[PDB]
RNA sequence: UCGAAGGUGGGAUCGGCGAUUGGGACGAAGUCGUAACAAGGUAGCCGUACCGGAAGGUGCGGCUGGAUC
RNA sequence: CUGGGCAGUAACUGACGCUGAGGAGCGAAAGCGUGGGGAGCGAACAGGAUUAGAUACCCUGGUAGUCCACGCCGUAAACG
RNA sequence: AGAAGCACCGGCCAACUACGUGCCAGCAGCCGCGGUAAUACGUAGGGUGCGAGCGUUGUCCGGAAUUACUGGGCGUAAAGAGCUCGUAGGUGGUUUGUCGCGUUGUUCGUGAAAUCUCACGGCUUAACUGUGAGCGUGCGGGCGAUACGGGCAGACUAGAGU
RNA sequence: CAGCUUGUUGGUGGGGUGACGGCCUACCAAGGCGACGACGGGUAGCCGGCCUGAGAGGGUGUCCGGCCACACUGGGACUGA
């Protein structure tokens, strides 16, 4: 069944970003808005929203692409799995492309990124790397 | 030629079951 | 493959054969060279080798090389056996070492002369 | 003063009703040795010919290699038909580290300092084509901020930061 | 068993090599000085001097009894 | 141990005059022996290790000492070449060399091997010691009035010397001001396959 | 009383040898065929059953990793 | 007599889901047991032919089996 | 002036010509060489790599991403159970509040000495030693946190079922 | 190697010990362990470390140091902290 809504956007976000598409629309859960609110301030998409779905809420996402026909994403990976998550400490937090990618923390002090982790020095879940 | 290594396998198959027809008596019932 | 599977059932090295045996981890063994006689390689490299049925001081029973030209065995001479595996043959995986108990050093050997046994000069 | 370096030279045969027509193929790799690199396959009859053929025919196939001055920008791992070549950089003073068929193609790219690791296939014009594939998949920090619309300190890490003006003063 | 009480423990931590979480029990033997006791009773314990051969272990507390 | 024998011999087999001057040396630049004229098989291992032999003869350093050098250059912090052209500079026969107290590489190693020399006033006769920061580079006292070490008065001036050593007058003792960098270190041959070397 | 050793007994279990016998592998320029690869001369394979010096043959069902219109 | 599936309404429950080591059931054909049945076909078998031979292919017959009831078997290029 | 030998030279692998032998002797790790012109056997010369060491064996790791957590695969290359149901287990939609077990932050204690790494110091340098700083990844106590996972008390209908 | 356990699981009263304790004993109940591998078979001293490896890992436990076990083989007490 549907396990992970994590992955299943993420997922989603690698589908329509390599069919071109200018936005794409899953359920929401909070932490999926969050995410999307990472991936916004890092900025890889460009807004995103909410609709009054039938039931629950409705997740829109642009994608934001260069001035000609270039992914603003070069990909993007699921690292925390449910059939094995990944934790990491303030002092060994992961490296995404040596630094020009970055990674989703999720930490106590809510979700936020690699460089906001090493600066505010807490560590914890490790979510996904986008780049 | 994936059919060889069907051909192989058909021949020792073959061979043992042959070995056991031999032996279905006190050849082979004893033991 | 699905992470739960390798924590049921971990990973798992394949056996790794014992490349060498009837010396039970010694790099040279003694042996008191029964039958030593002369047998031929497989279809290609037709010739003649010397060989000898060894029985080591582990109390078994193997064919070994004798390495270089000439030899003094003929039936109980104590030869000391290592290993090395000849090509050509079969059941050859074992050499006598030349220049030892009662292996002389292989004569008129002035070329690499350390292998096949040889002092230097007088 | 341009730097050319075949990899393998590979005699390839044709059957015909009169027996095998034998031919040669001339994998070579032609580079600057500061940032364009280019592979040519190249085939003829004969060995210097299919030399010369794959150097034209790389010279023509050039792309720049985004480096930061003797390492790459950051790793990568490039996967060819079925050739697989991974791709670390370096710290500036340990020097390329890199297999026969890999080392040429980054060599005349002129990278220094890299570390590189043929982890799929063996053969040396499909390990080419994932180090090319690889070269690829490189970036660099300043087309990743356009990409991304945040400035360079805040998408590259400040190690790299520091270290490129340390070569330009 | 006439005083003696079983209560199976739980404990979680992380896989030495594939790094998972392994979900592992025990279960250990507790002391009553009343013998009154259902199953289930979610009850917390703390270490003794042993009491029997594979005593360890008292009950303390009882709470959010059987239902 | 030491090589003991022909100098132009293995100059010619590296291809690159490791010595200050040689009549011997470019009369005959093909490597030497019968074959000594055939088309060598340019190898990157070929170049290698005829680049790492380059290195070794050039100072007279022998194989494992070499080794234990680059496991120390590769341990310390930074780089590796720089420091390893460094360590291998601070042995002390190459510091005679720079302060031009010798002809030769085998007579400056000699001068320290055959006890003439004293550090800190320090009687040292190993060869392989390493100069550090503002040391005195001192003879014996008694070595006055012998030949050699006459000759090598006038001698002075047709070697530059290095920046990172001084030397003075009627008392012939240097002044290591630092231990040399880079750049003053005389490059008879590029450094980087050293470092490549060893990773295999 | 308990108690090592010892004795008695019936089992368990791990090995060695064994007349005789069975297959396997590797060898050589041996003997009998020609079963497969082409429609391989009856398409070939799978399971199963029976038969045959030997490859194999045949029946029943199945597959195309074969054909035909 | 009986199983499943699909669509629609949104009436109901409110995560009750997914998978599944072991395990259990089902499982072509052949085969096995007992008892029936047996037209046609048809392993085996026999004759004829072909052939150097022909323990085959082709022909003539033809037993088991193929069918039924109830058990057993639990295997297939059980394949997309 | 008393003091150098060892191994190797077809490719891996750095290092070649000649003579003697002629499927013989023999070499070899691998694939192969030698059947009258051998860079591959024996000798000579030369050379290369070393050097009081050089080679052979044996053992182990590496290369081997050829047990793959890092880091592999299963249509035809080895690999989907004949199919389904279901036990343990693994895993699990959206949301509210709480616990803080996992997770995570900090401190304290422990993690002996020696070993390994950094810096100096001395045995003539070195090996070796000493000193100061890391390592000691882990664990126990206290004080924080609740984003995610987990427990609990609930809620929703989107999955599932009626 | 799928069933192992009867002083075995627990309790009471005792004994015994330096000390808790089926450590032992009388009585009473019938429990404890196990597919997260009981019971069994094989192998093995363990460790800081050492070898290798980029690391994770793999091999190994020799000098040194720490812990344990043993002292011809097997069983037991004595003195004495
Ligand atoms: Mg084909
Ligand atoms: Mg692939
Ligand atoms: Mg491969
Ligand atoms: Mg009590
Ligand atoms: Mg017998
Ligand atoms: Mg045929
Ligand atoms: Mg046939
Ligand atoms: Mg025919
Ligand atoms: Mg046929
Ligand atoms: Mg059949
Ligand atoms: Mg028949
Ligand atoms: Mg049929
Ligand atoms: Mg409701
Ligand atoms: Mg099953
Ligand atoms: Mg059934
Ligand atoms: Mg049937
Ligand atoms: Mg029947
Ligand atoms: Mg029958
Ligand atoms: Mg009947
Ligand atoms: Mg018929
Ligand atoms: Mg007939
Ligand atoms: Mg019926
Ligand atoms: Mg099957
Ligand atoms: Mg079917
Ligand atoms: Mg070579
Ligand atoms: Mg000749
Ligand atoms: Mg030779
Ligand atoms: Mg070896
Ligand atoms: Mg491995
Ligand atoms: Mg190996
Ligand atoms: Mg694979
Ligand atoms: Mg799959
Ligand atoms: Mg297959
Ligand atoms: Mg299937
Ligand atoms: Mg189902
Ligand atoms: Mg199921
Ligand atoms: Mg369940
Ligand atoms: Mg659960
Ligand atoms: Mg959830
Ligand atoms: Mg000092
Ligand atoms: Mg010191
Ligand atoms: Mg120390
Ligand atoms: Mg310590
Ligand atoms: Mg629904
Ligand atoms: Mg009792
Ligand atoms: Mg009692
Ligand atoms: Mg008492
Ligand atoms: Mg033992
Ligand atoms: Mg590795
Ligand atoms: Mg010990
Ligand atoms: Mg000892
Ligand atoms: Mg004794
Ligand atoms: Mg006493």
């Amino acid at each position: 069944t549907m396990t992970d809504p994590i992955a299943d956007f993420l997922t989603r976000l690698r589908n329509a970003n390599s069919a071109y598409h200018d936005e794409v629309s899953l359920p929401h859960s909070k932490l999926k808005a969050n995410i999307a609110q990472i991936l916004k301030n890092e900025g890889y998409i460009s807004d995103f929203r909410t609709e009054d779905a039938r039931v629950g809420k409705s997740l829109v996402i642009q994608l934001k692409y260069g001035p000609s026909r270039e992914r603003s994403i070069a990909g993007l990976r699921r690292v925390s799995k449910p059939g094995l998550r990944v934790y990491a400490k303030s002092t060994n937090l992961p490296r995404v492309l040596g630094g020009l990618g970055v990674a989703i923390i999720s930490t106590s002090s809510g979700l936020l990124t690699d460089r906001q982790a090493a600066r505010q020095g807490v560590g914890g879940e490790v979510l996904a790397y986008v780049w | 030629g994936s059919v060889i290594k069907k051909r192989r396998k058909r021949m020792s198959k073959k061979k043992h079951r042959k070995l056991l027809r031999r032996t279905r008596v006190q050849r082979r019932k004893l033991g | 493959p699905t992470i739960q599977q390798l924590v049921r059932k971990g990973r798992r090295d394949k056996i790794s054969k014992v490349k060498t045996a009837a010396l039970k981890g010694s790099p040279q063994r003694r042996g008191v060279c029964t039958r030593v006689y002369t047998t031929t390689p497989k279809k290609p490299n037709s010739a003649l080798r010397k060989v000898a049925r060894v029985k080591l001081t582990s109390q078994v029973e193997v064919t070994a090389y004798i390495p270089g030209e000439g030899h003094n065995l003929q039936e109980h001479s104590m030869v000391l056996v290592r290993g090395g595996r000849v090509k050509d043959l079969p059941g050859v995986r074992y050499k006598i070492i030349r220049g030892s108990l009662d292996t002389q050093g292989v004569k008129n050997r002035k070329q690499a002369r350390s292998r096949y046994g040889a002092k230097k000069e007088k | 003063n341009y730097l050319e370096r075949v990899v393998a030279i590979n005699r390839v045969s044709k059957v015909v009703k009169g027996g095998r027509r034998f031919s040669f193929t001339a994998l070579v790799i032609v580079g600057d040795g500061n940032g364009m690199v280019g592979v040519g396959y190249g085939k003829a009859k004969e060995v210097p010919a299919a030399i010369a053929k794959g150097v034209e025919e790389a010279r023509k196939s050039f792309f720049r290699v985004p480096l930061i001055g003797g390492t790459i920008t950051h790793p990568v791992q490039g996967e060819a038909a079925a050739g697989v070549v991974l791709l670390r950089p370096a710290s500036p003073g340990t020097g390329v580290i890199a297999g026969g068929a890999a080392r040429a193609v980054l060599e005349c790219a002129g990278v220094h300092d890299i570390l590189a690791k043929s982890l799929g296939s063996d053969n040396a014009i499909n390990v080419v084509h994932a180090t090319v594939a690889a070269l690829k998949l490189l970036q660099r920090p300043e087309e990743v901020a356009a990409r991304r619309g945040l400035p360079i300190e805040d998408v590259a890490p400040a190690g790299m930061l520091k270290a490129r003006r340390k070569s330009e003063a | 068993m006439q005083k003696t009480i079983v209560v199976e423990l739980e404990d979680r931590m992380r896989h030495p090599l594939y790094g998972k979480i392994i979900r592992t029990t025990k279960k250990v033997k507790a002391h009553d000085e009343d013998s009154v006791a259902g199953i289930g009773d979610r009850v917390s314990l703390m270490e003794t001097r042993p009491l029997s051969a594979t005593k360890r272990w008292r009950l303390v507390e009882i709470l959010e009894k059987a239902k | 141990a030491r090589y003991t024998g022909p100098v132009t011999r293995k100059s010619r087999r590296l291809r690159t005059d490791l010595v200050g001057g040689d009549q011997a040396f470019e009369k005959r630049p093909y490597p030497p022996g019968q074959h000594g004229r055939a088309r060598i098989k340019e190898s990157e291992y070929l170049l290698q290790l005829q680049e790492k032999q380059k290195a070794r003869f050039t100072y007279g350093v022998m194989e494992k000492q070499f080794r234990r050098y680059y496991e120390e250059a590769v341990r310390q912090p930074g780089k590796t070449g720089e420091e390893l052209l460094k360590i291998l500079e601070s042995r002390l026969d190459n510091v005679i060399y720079r302060a031009g107290l010798a002809r030769t590489r085998r007579m400056a190693r000699q001068l320290v091997s055959h006890g003439h020399f004293n550090v800190n006033g320090v009687h040292v006769n190993v060869p392989s010691y390493r100069v550090s920061q503002y040391d005195i580079v001192d003879v014996r006292d008694k070595s006055l009035n012998t030949v050699p070490f006459q000759i090598a008065r006038e001698t002075a001036g047709e070697r530059p010397i290095p920046s990172w050593l001084q030397v003075v007058g009627e008392r012939q003792r240097v002044l290591i001001h630092q231990l040399p960098e880079r750049a003053q270190i005389d490059v008879p041959l590029t450094e980087q396959l050293i470092v490549e070397y060893y990773s295999k």
